[PDB]
RNA sequence: ACGGGGAAUCAGGGUUCGAUUCCGGAGAGGGAGCCUGAGAAACGGCUACCACAUCCAAGGAAGGCAGCAGGCGCGCAAAUUACCCACUCCCGACCCGGGGAGGUAGUGACGAAAAAUAACAAUACAGGACUCUUUCGAGGCCCUGUAAUUGGAAUGAGUCCACUUUAAAUCCUUUAACGAGGAUCCAUUGGAGGGCAAGUCUGGUGCCAGCAGCCGCGGUAAUUCCAGCUCCAAUAGCGUAUAUUAAAGUUGCUGCAGUUAAAAAGCUCGUAGUUGGAUCU
C-alpha cells in the first residue's frame, strides 16, 4: 500500500516524480531523444526539395501503390517520404522543387495503409495541393 | 502493529452494523473514541454504549441502532480550516442533508455543522452518516 | 538600472490617484520632495483630475506659470510638485483654499477650508535630535525641520505649524484617548480615538483605534496622525467624518439618496 | 509499384458541369427555413423511420 | 509599451458533443423560435446563464448571513430582476437555478419588439431593428440581442424618423411616387 | 441623429484666448499659423547642422 | 531555463505555459579595461584584443539597429524606409525647445465583441384546427413551401456631398443624393458506413485510381473512391499539421494497480525516512 502520513510529502513527490517517467507519453515528450530524431525538429511543417517520386505498397490487406515523394529537408537535410495525398496529385509535384510537407495526422506515427510515411505534402511551388486539385491555381512556369 | 486505535474502533463498528449485529465490542478505548462515539449518539446513530473498566485499558460495548450506513476515519488527521470544510463535506458526505464529519478542535470533539456554529477549524478525524 | 529613474508607468502609479488605463502610457512622476512618491498627490493630478480647472498637462503648466498655486503658503510652478497629506493648497486667484486630507476609500479628498483653517497645518513629527551645540531639532512628516521645539514635544506627536512663519504653535501628545486618522494600510483615512498601543520592541507597535460609531480597528504606529486633542480635530474633516461604511450600507445610502430624486 | 497510373480515375470519369440552380438563403433565413421544415408542419411523421435525404 | 487594453472575453463556449440529436434539435427550435442567427446566439445566452447559476452556486454555499453572500446575491437578484428574468417575488439565490435561457430569450429586443405588436413576426422584427425602425426612449436602438430592463419595456416605439414612425416615406416609395 | 455633445471655452478677451488657447484650435480660427517644414526636413537640418562647427552652422540648407 | 505578477485548461484535486507592453535582473557582436559624473564598469561614451566589416590617393581614417522604419539571411513562422509632438509624460537654462518615448494612421481572418446576405401580403397548393363515426352543403378570427408566381413596402453594402472627427487626416457617428427581385448586391469550409449530424440515389472506376485519425471501403448492384443531384454541421468562417489541457481513476494526494491480464525484492537483519497503544478537570 501507499503511504498516508503527514510528512509523506518528500516520498510521494519523488515517487510520482519517478514513475512519471515510465510513461511512454511523458518520457517521449520530457527525454529529448524523439526531439532530437523528430525530422522536423518540433516543428508543424518543413519545406524540402523533392528528390524523387516513390510509390509504397500499401499493407497487406489492402493493395494499391500509395504515390509518395522522397523529400530532402531544407532546415537539416534529413530525407523524409512525403504522402500525395489526392488523385492525379502526384502529377503535380515534379522532381527536384520545392515541397511544405506537414504530419500525416498521428504525432510521428504511420497512417493506415502506408508503412513508414508519416508526412504528407501540403504545398508544391508555394501553392497549395488543394487549390491545383480542385484548379482554383495552377503550378507557376 | 497497532496505530489509530480509533481507526480500529471506527472498522469493528462498520463491520458489526454490516453483519447486522446489535452489539460491538471495541477494544482498546480511548478519551477519542468515546468522543466520537458521543458524537455518533447525540445524532442517533448508535445509541447507548458502556465503559468496560479493566485496569489497563477501557473496553466498549456499543449498541447499535440498524442505522448507521457507514462510520470511517480519515488518516492522517489533515488540518482543516473553515473555509476547506465544505470540500471536505462534499468529498466524504453522501449529502447535504445528512451525514457529519467529525473534527477534533480547539474547543471539542464535534461534527463540522457545530464546527461552523463556533466558527472554527481543526484536524479531520472522521466521518459517518 | 544605473542612477535614478525618472518615468512612471500609469499602470504602477498609485491607485489612489485613480487614473484610467487608456489615457497614456505614463503618469506624472512625482517630483522628489516633502512627501514620498506613493503618499503624494501630484499637483497635475490635483488641478487636472480633481479639480477640472485644467483639461490637459499643457494647461497645468499655463495655471502654475502664472504662479496662482500655493502650497502650504509658497508659490509652487512645478505641476508635479509631491502635495501630501495635511498640505494646504491655496488659489488666492479664485478665492478657495483645500486641505489634503485622506477619503475612507484611501484616497485624496478636494476638501476646500476656510482662509482662516488654510493659516496652518498638522504636522506628525518623525524624529526629535540634539545637535549643533545643544539646540533641540524636530522633523516633521511634511520633512521640514524645526529648531528649538518645546521640550515636551517627541516623537509621533502633532504639531501645529503656522504657515506663514513656519513655528510650532501648539501640539497634541500621542496619548490613549486623543483623535487620530489613518494615514497608511487597510485601515488608510478612517478617524477614531486611540484606545491602546501594544509596544512590540525591536519591531512595530500597534495601535487600536475605535471610531465614533463603535468600529475598532489596528494599524502600525507609522500609520497614525493624532488630529485633536480628545476627540475633538484641530482641522476640518471631509463629509465623510473618517467612518467607513461597509459595502451594504454605502448601496443603502446610495439607494435612499437616488429614491428622495424624482 | 508503377507510377503510370496516378490521375487515372478522376481523369477517366466523364465531366458533368453542375447544374444552374437558384441560391440558398443564408444567416437567419436559412435557419428559419430549417425549423420550418423540422418542426412546424411535418405530416408523413407515423412511427416510422424517414431521413431528410431518404432516396426511398 | 502601448495605452491600449488587450482585455477581451470570449462570450460562448462550444459544445462538448458536437453531433447530439437532442441539443441540435433543443438549438434548432429556439433559433426558429426566437429568430436568431446561428447557434452561437443561443451558445451565447447559454454561456450568461451558465455564469450566472455559477455564481449563484458559489453564493448559496457560503453562510447565509456571510455578508459578501448577501451583498452579491442581492446584487445578482437586483440585476436579474432589472431585465425582467427574474420577478420581484423570488428575491432567493435558490431561484436562479429555476431559470431557462429562454427566460433570458424573451428579454432581447428582437422578441419585445415582436411580442409589442411593432413586428408581423420575429423575423420582421429582427430586420426592422437592424433597419433603424426601433427605438427605446429616445434612443434609435440597432442592435437585436438589446436586452431589454424592466423600465424600458413601456418606451419601445418606432422611432421618429423611421417612415413607420414620424414620415419621410422610405427610398423605394419615394422612388415609386416619382415614377407616378 | 439627435443630438452632437461637444466641448467649449468662452475667453474673457481675444488676447488670453491666444494666450492660453492651443495652437491648433487658435490656427482653426485663423488666429496662428505653424511650420511649414517636416519633421524630417527639420531632423536631417539638424544633424546636418551637427557635422559644422561655428556661424557656418548657420550656413546650412 | 531570465524570475515574478500572471495565461490556458480545470467538479474537487491538478497539468501545462509565462520571449511578450507591469515589477525586478541582465546585455548591447565576444571578452576585458576605464574616463566623466551624484549616479555607468555606459556602449546612439572611450581604449585594446578577438570575429566581421566601410572608405582610401596605400600614408591612414572610420565601425556596432537585442532603438524606430527598412534590407539580407534564417526558417513553418511575423507589418510602413509613413504623419505628429495635438495627447500621456520625460528632459533642459526652460510657460516658449526637443523626444521613432509616446501618439496617429498603413499592412493585419493572431485573437476578441457586435452583426447583413432579406421581411411582408395576395394568389394556387399542403397540413392540422372535438369539423359532421368518409364525397371542395359548417375546408380562409391559424400555419408551410419547390412557388425562375404576382405585388408593393423596408433597408444598408456601395458611390458621392457637407459637417463632425483630428496637429492634419482617416475611421466611426450625423445630413443629403443615387443605390435590390434570378433583390446575378449569388457564403463558404468540411462531410453524408459507424464512431458522428446527414442518401445502400444516378453515372464512372473495378484491390486500379483512390478513400480511410480508427474499424474499414475498392476485386462489375462501391450507402465509403471520382463526379452529378440531394442532404447536414458550423457559418464570415471552416479544414489541416503540430504543441498543450481536459477526456486520463491510462501517474491515481483526492484516486489506480501488483494470484492468473504489466507487476511482491530468493529470504532475513538493519541505519536514515515514515508511522507509532491507554493514561494527567
Amino acid at each position: 500500500g501507499k503511504c498516508r502520513g503527514l510528512r509523506t510529502a518528500r516520498k510521494l513527490r519523488s515517487h510520482r516524480r519517478d514513475q512519471k517517467w515510465h510513461d511512454k507519453q511523458y518520457k517521449k515528450a520530457h527525454l529529448g531523444t524523439a526531439l532530437k530524431a523528430n525530422p522536423f525538429g518540433g516543428a508543424s511543417h518543413a519545406k524540402g526539395i523533392v528528390l524523387e517520386k516513390v510509390g509504397v505498397e500499401a499493407k497487406q490487406p489492402n493493395s494499391a501503390i500509395r504515390k509518395c515523394v522522397r523529400v530532402q529537408l531544407i532546415k537539416n537535410g534529413k530525407k523524409i517520404t512525403a504522402f500525395v495525398p489526392n488523385d492525379g496529385c502526384l502529377n503535380f509535384i515534379e522532381e527536384n522543387d520545392e515541397v511544405l510537407v506537414a504530419g500525416f495526422g498521428r504525432k510521428g506515427h504511420a497512417v493506415g495503409d502506408i508503412p513508414g510515411v508519416r508526412f504528407k505534402v501540403v504545398k508544391v511551388a508555394n501553392v497549395s495541393l488543394l487549390a491545383l486539385y480542385k484548379g482554383k491555381k495552377e503550378r507557376p512556369r | 502493529v497497532r496505530m489509530n486505535v480509533l481507526a480500529d474502533a471506527l472498522k469493528s463498528i462498520n463491520n458489526a452494523e454490516k453483519r447486522g449485529k446489535r452489539q460491538v465490542l471495541i477494544r482498546p478505548c480511548s478519551k477519542v473514541i468515546v468522543r466520537f462515539l458521543t458524537v455518533m449518539m447525540k445524532h442517533g446513530y448508535i445509541g447507548e454504549f458502556e465503559i468496560i473498566d479493566d485496569h489497563r485499558a477501557g473496553k466498549i460495548v456499543v449498541n447499535l441502532t440498524g442505522r448507521l450506513n457507514k462510520c470511517g476515519v480519515i488518516s492522517p488527521r489533515f488540518d482543516v480550516q473553515l473555509k476547506d470544510l465544505e470540500k471536505w463535506q462534499n468529498n466524504l458526505l453522501p449529502s447535504r442533508q445528512f451525514g457529519f464529519i467529525v473534527l477534533t478542535t480547539s474547543a471539542g470533539i464535534m461534527d463540522h455543522e457545530e464546527a461552523r456554529r463556533k466558527h472554527t477549524g481543526g484536524k479531520i478525524l472522521g466521518f459517518f452518516f | 538600472a544605473r542612477g535614478p529613474k525618472k518615468h512612471l508607468k500609469r499602470v504602477a502609479a498609485p491607485k489612489h490617484w485613480m487614473l484610467d488605463k487608456l489615457t497614456g502610457v505614463f503618469a506624472p512622476r512625482p517630483s522628489t520632495g516633502p512627501h514620498k512618491l506613493r503618499e503624494c498627490l501630484p499637483l497635475i493630478i490635483f488641478l487636472r483630475n480633481r479639480l477640472k480647472y485644467a483639461l490637459t498637462g499643457d494647461e497645468v503648466k499655463k495655471i502654475c506659470m502664472q504662479r496662482f498655486i500655493k502650497i502650504d503658503g509658497k508659490v509652487r510652478t512645478d505641476i508635479t510638485y509631491p502635495a501630501g497629506f495635511m498640505d494646504v493648497i491655496s488659489i488666492d486667484k479664485t478665492g478657495e483654499n483645500f486641505r489634503l486630507i485622506y477619503d475612507t476609500k484611501g484616497r485624496f479628498a478636494v476638501h476646500r477650508i476656510t482662509p482662516e483653517e488654510a493659516k496652518y497645518k498638522l504636522c506628525k513629527v518623525r524624529k526629535i535630535f540634539v545637535g549643533t551645540k545643544g539646540i533641540p531639532h524636530l522633523v516633521t512628516h511634511d520633512a521640514r525641520t524645526i529648531r528649538y521645539p518645546d521640550p515636551l514635544i517627541k516623537v509621533n506627536d502633532t504639531i501645529q505649524i503656522d504657515l506663514e512663519t513656519g513655528k510650532i504653535t501648539d501640539f497634541i501628545k500621542f496619548d490613549t484617548g486623543n483623535l487620530c486618522m489613518v494615514t497608511g494600510g487597510a485601515n488608510l483615512g478612517r478617524i477614531g480615538v486611540i484606545t491602546n498601543r501594544e509596544r512590540h520592541p525591536g519591531s512595530f507597535d500597534v495601535v487600536h483605534v475605535k471610531d465614533a460609531n463603535g468600529n475598532s480597528f489596528a494599524t502600525r504606529l507609522s500609520n497614525i496622525f493624532v488630529i485633536g486633542k480628545g476627540n475633538k480635530p484641530w482641522i476640518s474633516l471631509p463629509r465623510g467624518k473618517g467612518i467607513r461604511l461597509t459595502i451594504a450600507e454605502e448601496r443603502d445610502k446610495r439607494l435612499a439618496a437616488k429614491q428622495s430624486s424624482g | 509499384g508503377s507510377l503510370a497510373r496516378a490521375g487515372k480515375v478522376r481523369g477517366q470519369t466523364p465531366k458533368v458541369a453542375k447544374q444552374e440552380k437558384k441560391k440558398k438563403k443564408t444567416g437567419r433565413a436559412k435557419r428559419r427555413m430549417q425549423y420550418n421544415r423540422r418542426f412546424v408542419n411535418v405530416v408523413p411523421t407515423f412511427g416510422k423511420k424517414k431521413g431528410p435525404n431518404a432516396n426511398s | 509599451p502601448v495605452a491600449r487594453s488587450w482585455v477581451c472575453r470570449k462570450t460562448y463556449v462550444t459544445p462538448r458533443r458536437p453531433f447530439e440529436k437532442s441539443r441540435l434539435d433543443q438549438e434548432l427550435k429556439l433559433i426558429g423560435e426566437y429568430g436568431l442567427r446561428n447557434k452561437r446566439e443561443v451558445w451565447r445566452v447559454k454561456f450568461t446563464l451558465a455564469k450566472i447559476r455559477k455564481a449563484a452556486r458559489e453564493l448559496l454555499t457560503l453562510d447565509e448571513k456571510d455578508p459578501r453572500r448577501l451583498f452579491e446575491g442581492n446584487a445578482l437578484l437586483r440585476r436579474l430582476v432589472r431585465i425582467g428574468v427574474l420577478d420581484e417575488g423570488k428575491m432567493k439565490l435558490d431561484y436562479i437555478l429555476g431559470l431557462k435561457i429562454e427566460d433570458f430569450l424573451e428579454r432581447r429586443l428582437q422578441t419585445q419588439v415582436f411580442k409589442l405588436g411593432l413586428a408581423k413576426s420575429i423575423h420582421h422584427a429582427r430586420v426592422l431593428i437592424r433597419q433603424r425602425h426601433i427605438r427605446v426612449r429616445k434612443q434609435v436602438v440597432n442592435i437585436p440581442s438589446f436586452i431589454v430592463r424592466l423600465d424600458s419595456q413601456k418606451h419601445i416605439d418606432f422611432s421618429l424618423r423611421s417612415p413607420y414612425g414620424g414620415g419621410r416615406p422610405g427610398r423605394v416609395k419615394r422612388k415609386n411616387a416619382k415614377k407616378g | 441623429g439627435g443630438k452632437t455633445t461637444g466641448f467649449g471655452m468662452i475667453y474673457d478677451s481675444l488676447d488670453y484666448a491666444k494666450k492660453n488657447e492651443p495652437k491648433h484650435r487658435l490656427a482653426r480660427h485663423g488666429l496662428y499659423e505653424k511650420k511649414k517644414t517636416s519633421r524630417k526636413q527639420r531632423k536631417e537640418r539638424k544633424n546636418r547642422m551637427k557635422k559644422v562647427r561655428g556661424t557656418a552652422k548657420a550656413n546650412v540648407g
